RNA sequence: UAAAUUAUGGUCAAUUGUUAGUAUUCAUAUUAAUUUUUUUAAAUGUUUUAUCAUUUUAUAAAGGUUUAUUUUUGAAAGAUUUUUUGUAUAAAAUUUUAGGAAUAGUUAAUAAUAAUUUAUAAUUUUGAUUAGAUUGUUUUGUUAAUGCUAUUAGAUGGGUGUGGAAAAAUAAAAAAAA
């Protein structure tokens, strides 16, 4: 039951067969897992993860090695930084000076709409050819 | 130049300050990401909130799912302890003994003056509520923190028999704290989250072992798989393990 | 001919505001909180000294 | 049908329109039409 | 298209030149593809490789191909095209026969082992073109015999 | 070109007279290409 | 391949046509493939390739083809040195959006290549025109890196050789001097330019203020070779040769719903 | 004013109350991370992004946002001006002044603020680094500042940073820490752009809390 | 007076009695396309513009319009257009994300029928619950990244098979064996041995130089004679 | 699986070209528009003030964008006064070319990190990215009509970043502190 092709699979048509066959949603969810923490509160708007953390549950899928390594590396960040800043303030202060002057010496230090645009090349395309040269493609993501 | 001029992660506005003093009067400078780190990342699990009156007196007894020493979780945590000791030798006092592992389902404080009549009712209620439930199977994986990192426990993800376990523990709370007056740390209408404590900092050990367990100790094992364990017994026990070298036996039901 | 005689006589028999049905307009919880706070502030006071 | 749109002959315009036909729209059953 | 040509229009510089991929060490993801004008699945089967049978890896062809014929007729085709067969080529043929030996049952592989020994007899009587029956080929044949249980 | 230019419901694939004008073009194209191929060879 | 296209004279003529009317990529790829498969490349082929490489002003391709010539053991003439020094001088460079157009120039070190090419062209017995020296000085001084001592030595050599000075290299050297804070050298350059009569610096003459003392992202501009906007220049002068400051735009040379002819107006 | 005292009294009586089975964890929800508007706005621990019409039970705050006010000599084009910066730390309920100092020096994230040893003081009174916030009665509304080692003589021009407007900066001075960040040489792009205000921005006199006209 | 004839127009300053005063934009203009490129040398490499191309986003013919009457709007009372979307999660390779394929609907009045167009979205999820195959519901929220403005609200269908495969350690879904074509020209499998690698390279380079020679154009009928 | 009626109700759908064996909407009509008989400029000094200054005066055409243009009440309206309450940069859908293939300071996590972190990254044959064309979702013309055929003016990078908001370098049918 390997997916036929990546082009069709990306658009979510491989799993669309279950939808088309009438077996779209039939699993008896309560038996396989607790359904109390698999939904979201409409009144508050908090997501399923928020509901799970409020109820003390954790619906975490089995993880490969790379994601666990990423999680550990991101978790160790504050512990490393707290001791590094105390032990070796020289390099930390040098980096802080560099960032402090970099914020002055940059592009659009003011947080206007132009700088606030999350996707600058996609939003401003008419100046992407003759005014700017930094970007070569007008879009880089799905949107 | 590396990415967006104003990253989304840095567009933080603080509403704890007065509205008109941040623009001109002063500028607040702090790292706001640490407090917004999610409970999933930081390992915090929302434990049942205890009322102030019940949060003062220390607990006396607790329900647990008694397990044989051969069970898979015991040797998984044994290997975890071996790795922790090999990496750092200073966390041994924080780490608990492998033979003192139980799956807690509830904690309560029975006064010693009138304990004799209450324990009989508790054990008969446990027997009458477990005369029908078949032995449970629970898959243990993940790490969590209680009491602001004071207690380190193995998470219990939802799985088969977990719904039956939570229904049974709700029924137990109703039949123990509801009809007869016993000080449950949580609420009778609330459900206690099962867990097995792998590490814990005692209040007497708080003097020299810091204020919380650093996350780097269990960061690599935060999502480790400890496997599936079958439980077929329940025990109401007391915090006395040193004399007999094992869990104190106060009440037992062979589920 | 756009005259009134072209329009139906039944247009004149209806009561006031009976043409409008019931609407179910729901918003985000954040928008609900914002609107509730704004309306509460307006009820408490709508202008400096002309309220 | 404007003569400048697509080719000089009208069948050019009709073939150009046929690529936007809802019944023949690109999907799993009909893909890589061009 | 940035490396070759600026915008296009100049003939011969629109489509990327022919790309050759090693299936054992693929330099692309999802080598096979489905497109109206880029159907390459049919160009990765037996029959297209007869043009370059004088210089190819028979072991790799056995490892990854489509509608591959029987090993006996494959050897017959090689002999009829008069391509010299080195030691690794003979070993590849013998292991291609052994991977059918293994698929066949333990008690039902006698006929296939007889086919293998007939193939070895033909190989040793090949004469021209020069067929290199080497130590690796003998090892592959002994492995096939061990799989068949004919000690 | 369109060899089968016969009218609607024509009981034959094409027209004999119409087919000759296409056969002549095909023959001329093939002949000139073959002659050029031979010259460049 | 048929013998008509296999004939190397056809290879030479098609390579020359490709160099006359295509981009650098076409010529470089075709020449490299031809050298790989038969088609013994000669000094004429190498000069034709270097023509397009210099026209497009690229340094990595020029050093690659120079290494290829060294491997093939072909003795070049002065045209090769002229082409390589002109390509070095015409190499693109620009500070756009706090981002340099070419980050490879610092690693390539095209200034040393230009200097050694000029020295070899002089030493081997070939003529040395003003353009090669001006291009070498342009390579020495650009907004990218500061190399003013060697540029001053080259300018002294030009002064004693009575060679002409180009306004582009004069402007680049002046900007480099004022950026390195050498107003004395900037004043000397201004005096030299005013005396010569360069179009840009005909009027600009200043008195000497250092009369009693003896000797001892920044820039935001974009520079590309002529070929990039030659079509724009040609059409601008064809349309309006009587109003040079007109900003030739759309609909001036093509009606609505019709191509303007030039693909990639204003890059 | 009234809010703090009434909240304290309510918390006191809530603690004193003994007939309470405890709040329902499922019934009491937490704050959500997803909401409308493209701004991540943090509120108090008792405020929610969603509309919560019911007043929840009071809780003891385990994380006080201590806000420490540092002096900062920003460089305006007219001259050096001394202004105020706020560093916010999240300290536990029983954090000693030693760990408070550790938190402020680890979360200052400014090159100039933590240049030398300093002592925390409130309304001009120094804080003993041995006792915790419980002894001082420090709440989230307490105003805490810091006094450095050399802020008692900042009135001297030698201690004050030397601007190029009035003071001469030497070749050895341009290699120092702040004067390297500042650039006396006007670059073509002018990389170190700073806040500028006119000399007559405040009139003939400087900024003051009283009237001098 | 649009309803009046050309000769009946006594004046054009105002509408005397009533109606619609509309500008008479001249549609019959006879726009002309000017051919500025050779037939086989159009600068673009994929799409060729050889005639007047119709311009418009919604005014083009045949008419195409959004259709807010679909499954998502039938199920949900969306506060904003497209606030909530139901789709299958396809692709879980970025941490704390879940790529969902949700299909909207476009209506063609001319044919009086609708078709569904599939669009992909990046949905943020915590605790990594979204596994390949889950039928999820997502909603709009605050901007999270450059291309993340949706978040999962509930997992309607859990992918039990994917979760069990992950527990066993295998991937949630086997990778497809067919992907995007890297180039238009077919990709031929290379099977040459080490000795024949150089010969195969020579053949490939000869083919490439022949393709480059194709740039020259048609070969002349008369061979070049000097 | 029954008829209707206490009788036209709830307000107008209507097609016109004298051909030429037959097949197929294709020469000549009508309406709308362009075209000849000469219809048809976009004005030059804005103003006040505490004087070598300060205060008031914010979207015209220039640059070619089809997964795209989105934001404030800090000025003003604005009021006994002080004081106070709130925001907002994000989205979703519709997106052109006769002969159709790869695109890129790049995705996500982390943070007021990383020109040098971690990761099996992201875009695209459900037609992407460059290129050509055209100022985007209330405008017309034709017809009885699901169609076909039109429409406009204006958001083209920063670089001491003034201002509430850059829209800030000639261009009025805007009365601008008596
Ligand atoms: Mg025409
Ligand atoms: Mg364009």
């Amino acid at each position: 039951l390997q997916p036929p092709n990546l082009v069709t699979y990306r658009q979510g048509s491989y799993w669309k067969y279950d939808w088309n066959a009438g077996l779209a949603i039939s699993t008896n969810l309560a038996d396989v897992m607790d359904p109390r923490g698999l939904n979201g509160c409409v009144e508050t708007g908090r997501s399923r993860s928020e509901v799970a953390r409020d109820l003390g549950l954790s619906y975490t899928r089995p993880l490969h090695e790379n994601e666990k390594k990423q999680l550990s590396h991101q978790a160790v960040y504050y512990e490393r930084l707290a001791k590094f800043k105390m032990e070796q303030p020289e390099a930390a202060r040098a980096m802080e000076r560099e960032r402090f002057v970099r914020k002055f010496s940059g592009m659009f230090v003011k947080m206007d709409i132009r700088s606030g645009a999350p996707d600058f090349p996609s939003t401003y395309r008419r100046l992407l050819g003759t005014k700017v040269v930094r970007w070569a493609s007008k879009r880089h993501g799905p949107n | 130049e590396r990415g967006l001029y104003f990253p989304i992660n840095h567009r933080i506005v603080d509403h704890r300050i007065a509205p008109g003093v941040t623009v001109e009067e002063t500028d607040v400078q702090s790292r706001y990401r640490r407090e917004l780190r999610t409970n999933f990342a930081t390992g915090e699990t929302r434990q049942t909130i205890a009322p102030p009156w019940s949060a003062r007196e220390r607990p006396t007894h607790f329900f647990s799912l008694r397990l044989p020493s051969r069970n898979s979780v015991t040797l998984r945590v044994k290997e975890m302890h071996n790795h922790l000791l090999f990496s750092h030798q200073q966390c041994a006092p924080m780490l608990v003994s492998p033979t003192k592992l139980h799956i807690t389902l509830g904690v309560m404080t029975i006064p010693e003056n009138s304990r004799e009549e209450l324990v009989k009712n508790i054990q008969q209620s446990m027997s009458e509520t477990f005369a029908c439930v078949q032995p449970l199977q629970l898959r243990f994986r993940g790490l969590g923190t209680f009491d602001f990192g004071r207690v380190l426990f193995i998470r219990v993800v939802p799985e088969a028999d977990f719904g039956r376990l939570e229904r049974a523990v709700c029924d137990i709370r109703r039949r123990v704290g509801g009809v007869l007056g016993v000080d449950l740390k949580g609420n009778p209408h609330d459900s206690y989250v099962p867990h097995v404590t792998v590490a814990k900092i005692r209040p007497n050990q708080r003097q020299q072992l810091g204020d919380t367990i650093p996350q780097s100790l269990w960061a690599d094992y935060q999502h480790h798989d400890f496997g599936d364990v079958t439980l077929s017994t329940v025990d109401l026990c007391r915090m006395k393990g040193s004399p007999d070298g094992y869990y104190h036996t106060e009440g037992a039901v062979h589920l | 001919f756009r005259g009134a005689d072209t329009y139906s006589v039944k247009y004149c028999e209806q009561g006031r505001y009976e043409y409008q049905r019931y609407l179910m307009i729901n918003r985000f919880p954040s928008e609900y909180k914002k609107h509730f706070l704004s309306f509460l502030s307006n009820i408490r006071m709508s202008s400096g000294s002309a309220t | 049908i404007a003569h400048w749109y697509c080719g000089h002959k009208f069948r050019h315009r009709f073939m150009r329109d046929k690529r936007f036909h809802p019944s023949l729209q690109a999907s799993h059953d009909a893909r890589n039409r061009f | 298209n940035a490396a070759m040509g600026l915008y296009g229009g100049e003939p011969g510089f629109e489509k990327a030149h022919r790309v050759w991929v090693d299936p054992d060490r693929p330099h692309i993801k999802h080598i096979y593809n489905q497109t109206a004008l880029a159907r390459n699945l049919r160009y990765a089967r037996y029959g297209y490789f007869k043009r370059d049978m004088h210089l190819l890896d028979v072991d790799k062809l056995v490892r990854h191909a489509r509608l591959l014929p029987t090993p006996g007729r494959l050897l017959t085709d090689f002999l009829y095209q008069r391509v010299p067969l080195p030691d690794k080529s003979c070993a590849a043929l013998i292991r291609y026969q052994r991977q059918q030996i293994e698929m066949l049952e333990v008690w039902g592989r006698h006929a296939s082992f007889q086919c293998a020994v007939e193939m070895f007899e033909r190989m040793i009587v090949t004469n021209i073109p020069p067929v290199e029956v080497g130590v690796e080929t003998h090892g592959e044949m002994v492995l096939c015999a061990a799989a068949c249980g004919k000690w | 070109g369109q060899v089968t230019f016969g009218p609607r419901n024509y009981p034959y694939p094409s027209s004999r007279w119409l087919a000759r004008r296409f056969q002549m073009k095909k023959h001329r194209i093939i002949k000139r290409f073959r002659f050029r191929r031979y010259k460049l060879a | 391949t048929d013998p008509v296209r296999r004939d190397p004279t056809e290879f030479l003529r098609v390579l020359r046509r490709m160099s006359r009317t295509t981009s650098w990529q076409k010529t470089m790829l075709f020449a490299s493939k031809g050298r790989m498969v038969g088609y013994r490349l000669t000094r004429e082929h190498y000069n034709t390739v270097l023509f397009s490489q210099s026209l497009w002003g690229r340094a990595l391709e020029i050093v690659r083809v120079v290494r290829a010539m060294q491997e093939d053991k072909v003795q070049p003439n002065g045209a090769t040195y002229y082409y390589i020094v002109n390509g070095m001088g015409n190499a693109d460079h620009g500070w756009n959006y706090d981002f340099r157009i070419n980050r490879r120039l610092e690693k390539i070190q095209h200034w040393r290549v230009a200097l050694e090419a000029l020295e070899a062209c002089e030493a081997n017995g070939f003529d040395s025109t003003d353009t090669m020296h001006n291009s070498a000085l342009i390579t020495l001084v650009i907004p990218g890196f500061n190399r003013w001592q060697q540029a001053s030595l080259l300018l002294q050599r030009m002064l004693r050789e009575d060679r002409r000075m180009h306004p582009t290299m004069v402007k680049f050297y002046h900007d480099c001097l004022v950026r390195n804070n050498r107003p004395r050298e900037a004043s000397s350059l201004m005096r030299l330019a005013a005396e010569r009569g360069v179009h840009g610096y005909e009027d600009k003459w200043e008195a000497d203020v250092y009369k009693g003392r003896p000797l001892d992202t920044e820039i935001n501009s974009v520079f590309r070779p002529r070929v990039y906007r030659q079509l724009w220049y040609k059409w601008q002068h064809i349309a309006n040769r009587y109003r040079p400051t007109a900003a030739l735009k759309r609909r001036q040379l093509a009606p609505r719903d019709s191509p303007t002819g030039i693909p990639g107006f204003y890059r | 004013g009234h809010y703090q005292q009434e909240a304290f009294e309510a918390r006191k009586r809530f603690e004193e109350s003994t007939t309470y089975p405890g709040p329902i964890r499922a019934a009491t929800p937490g704050d959500t991370r997803f909401y409308s508007g493209s701004l991540e706005s943090i509120l108090h621990d008792t405020d929610r992004h969603y509309w919560r019409a019911v007043t929840d039970d009071p809780r003891v705050q385990h994380l006080i946002p201590l806000r420490i006010r540092f002096k900062i000599f920003t460089w305006v084009t007219s001259g050096w001006e001394q202004r105020m910066q706020v560093v916010q730390i999240m300290a536990p309920k029983d954090s000693t002044i030693a760990q408070v100092k550790d938190l402020v020096i680890v979360e200052n994230q400014s090159p100039y603020l933590c240049v030398s040893s300093f002592h925390l003081a409130i309304d001009g009174k120094e804080l003993d680094p041995q006792k915790t916030l419980g002894e001082y009665g420090i709440t989230e509304q307490s105003q805490i500042d810091a006094i450095e080692q050399n802020d008692h003589l900042l009135h001297r021009d030698d201690e004050r940073p030397r601007d190029w407007t009035v003071d001469e900066i030497t070749a050895e001075d341009v290699k120092r820490s702040p004067y390297k960040e500042m650039e006396m040489q006007p670059l073509q792009n002018l990389a170190p752009r700073y806040e500028a205000r006119p000399k007559g921005y405040f009139g003939r006199t400087y900024y003051s809390g009283m009237k001098q006209s | 007076p649009w309803w009046n004839f050309q000769t009946e127009h006594r004046q054009r300053c105002v509408l005397m009695y009533g109606g619609a005063r509309t500008k008479n934009t001249h549609n019959a203009n006879h726009r002309v396309f000017i051919k500025k490129y050779k037939r086989n040398a159009f600068p673009n490499r994929t799409r060729h513009h050889w005639a007047v191309s119709m311009t418009g986003v919604l005014s083009q013919r045949p008419r195409r319009m959004p259709w807010p009457y679909d499954l998502t709007s039938l199920i949900f009372n969306q506060p904003r257009q497209g606030s909530d979307k139901i789709g299958y999660v396809v692709g879980t390779s970025m941490l704390k994300t879940a790529v969902v394929a949700t299909n909207h609907m476009v209506y063609y009045p001319k044919f009086n029928q609708r078709v569904s167009r599939t669009k992909r979205f990046f949905a943020h999820d915590e605790d990594l619950a979204c596994v390949e195959g889950d039928l999820v519901h997502i909603k709009q929220c605050r901007k999270i990244s450059k291309y993340k403005h949706y978040y999962v609200f509930s997992i309607l269908e859990p992918n039990v098979e994917g979760r069990e495969r992950l527990k066993l350690g295998l991937k949630a879904v086997p990778p497809p064996l067919f992907g995007y074509p890297v180039s238009r020209r077919i990709v031929k499998l290379n099977l040459t041995s080490t000795e024949g690698t150089q010969e195969k390279l020579a053949a490939a380079i000869q083919e490439h130089v022949q393709d480059a020679y194709r740039f020259s154009g048609p070969t002349p009928d008369q061979p070049r004679n000097r």
